[PDB]
């Protein structure tokens, strides 16, 4: 019992909880899409000024 | 006409205070992180529960992070000048084209600055304890510090479009 | 001048509208990178510090 | 359960409505241009007065 | 400057605000591979190594 | 290596009291490793927050 | 105004639809993960307290 409990133990020290990650990881590449959106909407910044001349 | 072309020199001085408060903000994403890094580790090491060897290993973790805090702080430079690093107590960024300023109060972030020595650490559960609530004080005091850097950095900016 | 082939008072603040519309940009583009209002001390600092504390 | 709230909270404070964004985002791209095509008709003022001459 | 072509800072920042993103993915990666918060003593060395001794 | 972990080239028991104090010194060896092992890896995470800021 | 570049009416509107969309969509994921209409005081605080009590 004592060697059930010491291995309990470890895994209660570094153990993920994984339904907790699915919902981060979820929302992680949505923001990475956005964010690859986001970086093109920048690059285009100098594509204005061509306008003008 | 020599005044307005004057004011060239003016934007120039806002947009380089406006770079070494951006610096400083960076310096202190990283000092806030190792901050709240080092309140964890007071936290745990004050339970009574833990062997020896939990609360030495806790102890060394906080004396790091402790350090890395230092050398954040004194990197925090742009171009040989910063606003953070305690070196001063004040920069002036110029207003106008008579030469008036527009001063930035210095917001120190080294451990000095943050209430801490380069030698505070704990020895026992109940060091730890005390511990917790110097470390609230320095994150606190770290924050608000912070604050103050992004205010001024938004009134340099208001400054500069209506320099322009 | 009313004619004047030197200074283009209407172009200045054209240039000046156009600068406030280039920054509101900015700014837009940073909360869609961020996912967030307030990114940092800048947007405002008292609310940064809070939600930095919490 | 008070982790999950203090988490909560802080994204109340911070976090910003992407839906809104994306109806800001597009109404100053289009502002954008037109601003670039009212410079456009301003710098074209002095070209008025060739004809005079 | 407001209108360069030599220098886009709002895309140097876009990049670091993309750049966080990519790495709290990657940690997530590595959290659904090993089932461990704590996997390794780069994530947090004091419990890794109590929980090693253990 | 065997002498930074407290221990020689020659470490061994030859008798049952000389191994039951083989288990303490094992047991200091590797908590020691442990430990050398956590300053390592705080190191490399000061490492990755430096060069975050460098860029 | 009925042509303009600064504020959309429309826009404000439908995002109004759609939150209260969303705000529905959440009370429906609550009933099937807990399997009760009524899980909390905040969805109806008389019956709640009488099925406490019972």
């Amino acid at each position: 019992k004592l060697q059930d409990s010491l291995d309990a133990g470890v895994g209660n020290l570094v153990d993920a909880d994984l339904a907790k990650e699915s919902a981060k990881l979820q929302s992680l590449q949505t923001k990475q899409q956005l964010g690859v959106q986001a970086l093109s909407i920048a690059n285009s910044s100098s594509s204005a000024i061509l306008s003008l001349f | 006409s020599a005044t307005a072309n004057s004011m060239n020199a003016v934007k120039d001085s806002l947009q380089r205070g406006q770079s070494t408060i951006d610096v400083a903000l960076a310096a202190g994403d990283t000092i806030t992180d190792l901050l709240g890094k080092m309140k964890e580790k007071a936290l745990a090491a004050s339970d009574t529960s833990l062997n020896t060897a939990s609360f030495n290993a806790l102890k060394s973790d906080f004396d790091s992070l402790r350090d890395q805090i230092t050398k954040a702080a004194s990197n925090a430079k742009f171009n040989g000048v910063s606003i953070a690093n305690g070196s001063t107590a004040k920069l002036t960024f110029l207003a106008n084209s008579d030469g008036s300023g527009f001063t930035v109060t210095a917001k120190t972030l080294t451990l000095t600055g943050l209430g801490l020595t380069a030698s505070s650490t704990f020895t026992t559960a109940a060091a730890a304890k005390t511990m917790i609530g110097t470390i609230d004080t320095a994150l606190q005091t770290a924050t608000n510090k912070l604050a103050s850097l992004g205010t001024s950095s938004t009134g340099l900016d208001t400054h500069l479009t209506f320099v322009g | 001048a009313l004619n004047s082939i030197n200074t283009n008072s209407g172009a200045l603040i054209a240039l000046q509208n156009l600068n406030s519309t280039n920054a509101e940009l900015t700014q837009v583009q940073q909360r869609i990178n961020t996912g967030k209002k307030i990114g940092s001390a800048k947007d405002n600092g008292a609310i940064w510090a809070t939600a930095k504390n919490q």
